């Protein structure tokens, strides 16, 4: 009133709001995981320039053992956080697994050259993925040496960005002609790598993993995992199902959804009822 | 050869659910009465 | 009518079927008048 | 799906067409063409020449075009009936 004095009567004087009580967030449920397993517990290990591409699509990967584990030495992600992943989602994700030196390891990033950047595996300068590796001087290496991992001396140009090139023939460097064996001047493109267990650190055999990202306006395929929580009904709570937000009282409803359907509507345009996404049930929208 | 395609063609636009409303939407659907 | 709607038979996308209780959610409210339909009435019979 | 003792030309009736399938293939598609197979009994020896049966069923096409429809939905949530305001002139009353 703006008065020291206040006449009889009945007066506004502000608003009744019940305050939440928790925070729940949602996301759906877990099941048709991304197999990370076939990637990073792989059995063999492909060579550095022609490095196997699993692509990772429709499904919930589930980032965080690989951020979590102790087993990998180390965890770089360039483009977004590596906190970031379980909530961000890609278009499309490709997976590129190779196995190169220690010393060398620091060369998967973008803006990056050597041997392996230039002519065996280049990253785009833009790139956004997430690199790890770990060392595999256990597996990998042989005593006698493991001359299986090849990465390429020579080349008519360089690599672009996951180029990647198997091709056995022989480079011929020089005028005379190969014709498909070495000789002056006519060399094969690969050399091997002499990884043995008893070598030094930079020496040693490494896998490394590396995540692309790639994000188009098509749809995202490849999503987080869903860290959720427990429903609660009956009381003013925060709720965050799949897409929407909003506050007010979870009771069950008695509402025939479709197999389909996700969320009722209100003649209005509102959001009444939806559906659990971990359990099939069908709740009515109260606000608070 | 040309038939009518009387009434059908109807899908539901969304996922969404709703009941006993009208809900009117544009999406691509094929015209009644259309000659298929 | 009533004036009295379970707030959780109300929360998420179905409720807003029932259009009060949606308008119950953005803060749009319904005064109750201040004569009541008995008393209403009451007045109509005496006018009567 | 639905079955029926249908004329040649499709029954005259209304129902709905229930999503099964979302994918995300994302390429661009101008054009498409069906296929049909054959159908060969006991009888008919297997080779391409003249053993092979198509069968009776036949199919139609139609476009879809943006248009503005009405959908009313029943209690359960199934729609109805369908209203194309585009039609006539009665139908574009039933719009607005």
């Amino acid at each position: 009133l703006k008065s020291f004095t206040v006449e009889k009567g009945i007066y506004q004087t502000s608003n009744f709001r019940v305050q939440p009580t928790e925070s729940i967030v949602r996301f759906p449920n877990i099941t048709n995981l991304c197999p990370f397993g076939e990637v990073f517990n792989a059995t063999r290990f492909a060579s550095v320039y022609a490095w196997n591409r699993k692509r990772i699509s429709n499904c919930v990967a589930d980032y965080s053992v690989l951020y979590n584990s102790a087993s990998f030495s180390t965890f770089k992600c360039y483009g977004v956080s590596p906190t970031k992943l379980n909530d961000l989602c890609f278009t499309n994700v490709y997976a590129d697994s190779f196995v190169i030196r220690g010393d060398e390891v620091r060369q998967i990033a973008p803006g990056q050259t050597g041997k392996i950047a230039d002519y065996n595996y280049k990253l785009p300068d833009d790139f956004t993925g997430c690199v790890i590796a770990w060392n595999s001087n256990n597996l990998d290496s042989k005593v006698g040496g493991n001359y299986n991992y090849l990465y390429r001396l020579f080349r008519k140009s360089n690599l672009k960005p996951f180029e990647r090139d198997i091709s056995t023939e022989i480079y011929q460097a020089g005028s005379t002609p190969c014709n498909g064996v070495e000789g002056f001047n006519c060399y094969f493109p690969l050399q091997s790598y002499g990884f043995q267990p008893t070598n030094g650190v930079g020496y040693q055999p490494y896998r490394v993993v590396v995540l692309s990202f790639e994000l188009l306006h098509a749809p995202a395929t490849v999503c987080g995992p869903k860290k959720s929580t427990n429903l609660v009904k009956n009381k003013c709570v925060n709720f965050n199902f799949n897409g929407l937000t909003g506050t007010g009282v979870l009771t069950e409803s008695n509402k025939k959804f479709l197999p389909f359907q996700q969320f009722g509507r209100d003649i209005a345009d509102t959001t009444d009822a939806v559906r659990d996404p971990q359990t099939l049930e069908i709740l009515d929208i109260t606000p608070c | 050869a040309y038939t009518n395609s009387f009434t059908r063609g109807v899908y539901y636009p969304d996922k969404v659910f709703r009941s006993s409303v009208l809900h009117s939407t544009q999406d691509l659907f094929l015209p009644f009465f259309s000659n298929v | 009518a009533g004036f009295i709607k379970q707030y959780g038979d109300c929360l998420g996308d179905i409720a807003a079927r029932d259009l009060i209780c949606a308008q119950k959610f953005n803060g749009l409210t319904v005064l109750p008048p201040l004569l009541t339909d008995e008393m209403i009435a009451q007045y109509t019979s005496a006018l009567l | 799906h639905t079955p029926i003792n249908l004329v040649r030309d499709l029954p005259q009736g209304f129902s709905a067409l229930e999503p099964l399938v979302d994918l995300p293939i994302g390429i661009n598609i101008t054009r498409f063409q069906t296929l049909l197979a054959l159908h060969r009994s006991y009888l008919t020896p297997g080779d391409s020449s003249s053993g092979w049966t198509a069968g009776a069923a036949a199919y139609y096409v139609g476009y879809l075009q943006p248009r503005t429809f009405l959908l009313k939905y029943n209690e359960n949530g199934t729609i109805t009936d369908a209203v194309d305001c585009a039609l006539d002139p009665l139908s574009e009353t039933k719009c607005t």
